[PDB]
């Protein structure tokens, strides 16, 4: 489906999942939301502006910042994704997320994602990330990351829920913030904003990519 | 109080009478894309 690239960094695959160890040789894994899985990964500015001074409250705010980090730019690095997560799931558990980049340059890259609440960040993952080469380009990849246990106990108690509305009305306030940078430079390759919603539709976990925009 | 208390977070949807946490716009009552509302 479609995907997330700036100048210098493409991020190809994106999927956060619960894996069940039924036994040794059986694994039955739920996705709960993917970009590059049904069908193969592709970029192209064919996707609609959002004014992001509509979302700076659901970010971190000061130096470093959502606002600041936009500032900073390049304008092209930055982009918002919705997503509709399938919560239809659930000792041999396994939450784990990963993703996949290209690019054109062979460098460090750091990957920092911010779990917020009411913009305010309650936890911090950070990830070092080196290149390998692969059919003329190089690629990065964070593989099956674990996810933190705020994660874990934030899809717990969503779960916990007797009503959707009631999850919808939760994730209104909880929103990730991920940030990739060259190490060295300090360049922001890719700052994706997300922001979430309960999937209600059969084929299951759906989303939307926006552009990031001044206005 | 902490803004980022995640059991007051779900406390102040299942019980909305002792709420205590930030008051916030709707996102559907922001200016935002279609789209942004309706699956594809
Ligand atoms: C480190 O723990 C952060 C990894 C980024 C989180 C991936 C997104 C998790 C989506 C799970 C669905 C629950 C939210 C509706």
């Amino acid at each position: 489906g479609r995907s997330v690239a700036s100048s210098k960094l493409w991020m190809l695959e994106f999927s956060a999942f619960l894996e069940q160890q039924q036994d040794p040789d059986t694994y039955n894994k739920h996705l709960f939301v993917h970009i590059g899985q049904s069908s193969p990964s592709y970029s192209d500015p064919y996707l609609a502006a959002v004014d992001i001074r509509q979302i700076y409250d659901k970010f971190p705010e000061k130096k470093g910042g959502l606002k600041d980090l936009f500032e900073r730019g390049p304008s092209n690095a930055f982009f918002l994704v919705k997503f509709w997560a399938d919560l239809n799931t659930n000792g041999s558990s396994f939450y784990g997320v990963s993703s996949q980049y290209e690019s054109p340059e062979n460098m460090i890259i750091t990957c920092s994602t911010k779990v917020c609440s009411f913009g305010k960040q309650v936890v911090e993952k950070v990830e070092t990330e080196y290149a390998r080469y692969e059919n003329g380009h190089y690629s990065y990849r964070i593989h099956r990351s674990p996810l933190c246990e705020y994660m874990i106990n934030f899809i717990h108690k969503l779960k916990h829920l007797p009503e959707k509305y009631m999850m919808n009305s939760v994730l209104e306030n909880f929103t990730i913030l991920q940030v990739v940078t060259n190490r060295d430079t300090q360049e922001t390759l890719l700052c994706i904003a997300y922001v979430f919603e309960v999937s209600a539709s059969e084929h299951g976990a759906q989303h939307h990519i926006f552009r990031l925009v001044k206005e | 109080d902490s803004e980022t208390d995640l059991e007051a977070l779900f406390n102040a949807v299942m019980n909305p009478k002792t709420a205590n946490v930030p008051q916030t716009v709707p996102m559907r009552l922001r200016k935002l894309p279609d789209a942004f509302f309706k699956p594809p």
